[PDB]
């Protein structure tokens, strides 16, 4: 619930500013967080945002675009590659582990819903753990896995007061 | 003594009750402020800001009236507070004058490089002038246009999901040039937000604007519908009947790239898509709209799948690539997940066999959710018939209605 807040907080911070330009951390602070919640149109409008003597002199602007960059591209090993690449400060990291663990959650939906039998060497690519980790982990959430052939088998498991408004409204 | 005298010759047009004696005297007295050059303490020291909006809103419309002006620090931060602590009320006495101070101020901030600054003061400058929010102002365009340049598309979209009714006339000062900028700049804004439905929607307003000049907003708006119905639909939207005469007979010869773009769409082959567009490159690059071109491209590809579930229960990956020119089953995998993830088809991946199965099941309007989204709907109609109802509803106690009736 504290996340609906913190993302009004930093767009209200970059509207009105002293000079017209806003703090580096709260740059990366909103970033963050248009990635965590999937909107990426703006979060591709923000990177142009960013002044270019901003985003040169700080390096960790160029690093959180990297793992959005992979999200436009909908490149699920890249999401976990580049998360874990680099090292981020204090302020954002909580809320990027969130944007890591909410990438999961996206990919055992889409493999659920999109996917009626999928190999486990591409399944483990798509949530981000090892091969033999997403083996155990089908199991205890019921989802079918076959020997000899390393193939996963997912499969998704005031009526009056209106009423009389309604009338109301024809009979005038 | 004296010095208090002259301000309270003010005091006597507030005594009264009647402001029209003070608005005449403001457009009366354009010389007198003209060569002043004083105007530092006459802002705050000689007017109070909070209830002689009046006053202070024509001398700062007067320092912006000056070209070169030797401070723009100070006079960016006089009109921002002037317009946080307006009265409101009495600003519409003077509408034509505080639009143009909006306009002054856009302006300056587009001009060297900060179209940002402003978009806070223009969203209270919207809200202190119109009669309601179901109004449309000529703040709106310069609104949007900053909302544009800053690439800041968020804060105009609360302006942008309210369909206008009536539009400020603004003393006379309103002319299409406002209302085809509004609805040209919204439309570049949602399609910056993947939002083909209104952005559609906000073009052929200005389209069917009625012209009888050429007017180059009016022009690129049409090329830019093409593109979006192209994107959102499978074909080129037929504009409405009372679209003017010219945009036929003049804007469509000057849209042609865009036209024959549209008749290569209608071929569902997208290597002749490719073709036209790398000839006419130079045309789109020129119109700026580079982009918007080639999710022309990559929409080919969707209609032409969609349409696979038109006729096929289950496609091979090769064989699906192979109609849809997708050169590769692994393509095809890839573009057909990402179809399903957005929800614009219903489909299912199965590896086991390299198969693709389409589950034509959308929904049986059974679930009490369907039930909401009617309702929804149905209020919608319902206040659409209020407001019909009540603008008729002026036209009978209108004097100038039941005379010729």
């Amino acid at each position: 619930f504290s996340f609906k807040k913190l993302l009004d907080q930093c767009e209200n911070q970059e509207l009105e500013a002293p000079g017209g330009i806003a703090t580096p951390p709260v740059y990366g602070q909103l970033l963050a967080l248009y990635l965590l919640h999937n909107d990426m149109n703006n979060a591709r409008y923000l990177w142009k945002r960013i002044p270019p003597a901003i985003k040169s002199a700080n390096s960790e602007l160029g690093g959180i675009w990297s793992v959005g960059q992979r999200i436009w591209q909908r490149d699920f090993p890249g999401i976990y590659t580049t998360i874990n690449a680099h090292q981020w400060s204090e302020t954002v990291q909580p809320i990027m582990e969130a944007l890591r663990d909410a990438t999961r959650r996206r990919a055992f939906a889409l493999v659920s819903q999109a996917y009626t039998s999928i190999i486990a060497d591409d399944f483990a690519a798509f949530v981000g753990l090892p091969v033999e980790e997403a083996v155990k982990g089908i199991l205890e959430q019921g989802w079918q896995a076959d020997s000899t052939t390393r193939m996963v088998l997912p499969r998704k498991p005031q009526q009056l007061a209106r009423l009389t408004d309604y009338v109301a409204f024809l009979e005038n | 003594s004296a010095l208090e005298q002259f301000v309270n010759s003010v005091r006597q047009l507030s005594a009264q009750g009647q402001m029209t004696q003070l608005c005449e005297l403001i457009n009366k007295s354009g010389e007198l402020l003209a060569k002043n050059l004083s105007h530092l303490d006459t802002v705050l020291g000689a007017l109070d800001v909070q209830e002689h909006s009046l006053g202070v809103l024509a001398v700062l419309f007067v320092k912006f009236s000056m070209p070169s002006v030797p401070d723009f620090e100070t006079l960016f931060s006089q009109v921002q507070l002037f317009i946080s602590t307006c009265n409101g009320e009495h600003i519409r006495y003077a509408t034509d004058t505080f639009a143009g101070l909006c306009h002054q101020l856009t302006n300056a901030l587009v001009e060297r490089k900060q179209p940002l600054r402003g978009i806070g003061i223009l969203k209270q400058a919207i809200d202190k002038m119109q009669m309601n929010t179901n109004q449309l102002t000529s703040i709106h365009a310069d609104l949007c246009q900053l909302c544009l340049l800053a690439k800041c598309f968020k804060p105009a979209l609360p302006y942008l999901d309210v369909d206008m009714m009536d539009i400020c006339k603004e003393n006379g000062a309103y002319d299409a040039k406002h209302f085809l900028c509004y609805y040209y700049y919204g439309g570049m804004i949602y399609t910056g937000l993947k939002n083909f439905e209104r952005a559609l929607y906000f073009y052929e307003q200005a389209i069917t604007t009625p012209a009888m000049a050429v007017s180059h907003i009016m022009l690129e708006s049409y090329k830019k519908y093409i593109l979006v119905s192209l994107i959102l639909l499978g074909k080129v939207q037929q504009l409405p009947k009372y679209t003017s005469q010219i945009v036929g007979r003049f804007i469509k010869p000057l849209s042609n790239a865009y036209h024959e773009l549209a008749q290569v769409y209608s071929t569902n082959n997208p290597s002749e898509l490719r073709n036209l567009v790398n000839k006419h490159s130079e045309t789109f690059t020129r119109d700026n709209n580079m982009g918007l071109v080639k999710q022309c491209l990559s929409s080919l590809y969707k209609k032409n799948i969609q349409r696979l579930t038109k006729t096929f229960l289950t496609l091979s990956l090769q064989d699906m690539a192979s109609r849809v020119q997708l050169s590769g089953p692994q393509e095809a995998e890839k573009y057909v997940l990402h179809m399903i993830e957005d929800g614009e088809i219903f489909a299912s991946i199965n590896q086991k066999d390299g198969m693709v199965s389409f589950h034509d099941n959308p929904e049986k309007y059974n679930n009490p959710a369907m039930l909401h989204n009617i309702d929804q709907e149905m209020l919608k109609c319902i206040e659409l018939d209020e407001r019909l109802k009540a603008m008729d509803q002026e036209i009978t106690v209108n004097p100038q209605f039941v005379q010729k009736s």
